[PDB]
């Protein structure tokens, strides 16, 4: 009984998992079951269908920074193939509500909400010019704080800043806007 | 995912080991049984054995390896089991100060730290609460009154035997020897 060969994970967020996979080819295939496990113990989290032209499925309401087993099962009537099974870690939890404040000809002030409760080692605000991507800055901010202003910036000209929260060396994925400067 | 769940016991019903040792608890241990709300016994394809390594870090948290044999391969993972309140409760996850809206929590519950242990876990998904207790051993069997008393303790905090597991032994992947 065919097990999947090509089982891949997408959308990866702090609170849930993309899987992609194609579909196979047979009559007598009637749809893949799909298992959740908690990794390490390995604890039944829970199972859930999908019929046999079905080759996506999103794994939601988990908790980030914790590893998951997750398995795909080929199903036929009476029987079933072997589990192909993966292991992925939910992802830190990105910032909110990136706003722009006090626009100066050479200063911005840059907002962002925390992700409430969350215990960060600390945040890493990205600037550079739209122009000149090759020439950007990093800042490593407090975990504490939920805001900096930046400096020494040319007038007239647009900024792509981003935000990620960071646990020891994982990352989030970017809170990213942009704002030009005045003159 | 929607069906019924045997509700999570209090912590009042999961005391931790009286001055633990985190020096003394750590190296290897074989998973000699196990038991849980979610997890069915079924004897067409059963659970099999597999080892955790607790290796203890300046920390003071553990690196913990899981070694499983599965699809024909042996099976490495390694989490970071944080120190909490209480000497024995430890965290995963990134929510530790916030206590009781915790990701993963885990409870060594008694151990004679050369023979055996019992170890609580907890978590979350979807809003409903997962909980799970493994006997540990530190050889592949235990004796049968030491098993006795891993039935004995999961039924107190509500599961019943069909909940209850005892892993078959493996000789794969699971013997490694390794030098600390």
């Amino acid at each position: 009984v065919p097990q999947l060969t090509d089982l891949s994970f997408v959308d990866i967020t702090d609170s849930s998992i993309g899987l992609r996979w194609t579909p196979l080819n047979s009559s007598t295939i009637i749809g893949y079951r799909i298992t959740v496990v908690a990794a390490g113990e390995g604890i039944p989290i829970f199972e859930d269908f999908v019929d046999s032209s079905v080759g996506y499925y999103t794994v939601t309401g988990l908790e980030p920074g914790i590893d998951y087993d997750i398995s795909v099962i080929t199903l036929i009537n009476g029987g079933e193939s072997a589990p192909t099974t993966l292991t992925q870690q939910t992802a830190v939890p990105p910032p909110t509500d990136l706003r722009f404040t006090n626009i100066g000809p050479d200063t911005m002030r840059v907002t962002w909400a925390p992700p409430p409760s969350i215990d960060l080692t600390n945040f890493l605000v990205r600037y550079s010019p739209v122009k000149n991507e090759e020439d950007v800055a990093e800042l490593s901010i407090s975990p504490s704080d939920n805001a900096v202003v930046l400096t020494n910036l040319l007038p007239g000209t647009e900024y792509v800043v981003s935000v990620s929260s960071v646990y020891e060396q994982h990352e989030s994925t970017p809170l990213r806007g942009r704002q030009k400067t005045g003159s | 995912s929607t069906s019924d769940l045997i509700p999570a016991p209090p912590l009042s019903k999961v005391p931790l080991q009286q001055n633990f040792q985190d020096n003394q608890f750590h190296g290897k241990w074989y998973v000699v049984g196990e038991a849980g709300n979610s997890l069915l016994r079924e004897d067409k394809d059963p659970r099999k054995m597999y080892a955790t390594i607790y290796e203890l870090k300046e920390d003071k948290s553990y690196n913990v390896t899981s070694v499983r044999f599965r699809s024909k391969k042996c099976h490495y993972l390694i989490r970071t089991f944080v120190p909490g309140s209480q000497p024995g409760e430890f965290t995963l996850g990134l929510i530790k100060s916030k206590p009781g809206h915790t990701s993963f929590l885990v409870r060594v519950v008694s151990t004679n730290y050369n023979q055996h242990a019992m170890v609580f876990f907890k978590t979350v998904a979807q809003n409903r609460e997962y909980f799970f207790i493994t006997l540990y051993g530190r050889t592949k069997e235990l004796t049968s009154e030491l098993k006795e008393n891993f039935i004995r303790f999961s039924k107190s905090l509500g599961l019943p035997e069909n909940h209850i597991v005892f892993p078959v032994p493996i000789d794969q992947c699971i013997d490694g020897s390794a030098w600390s």
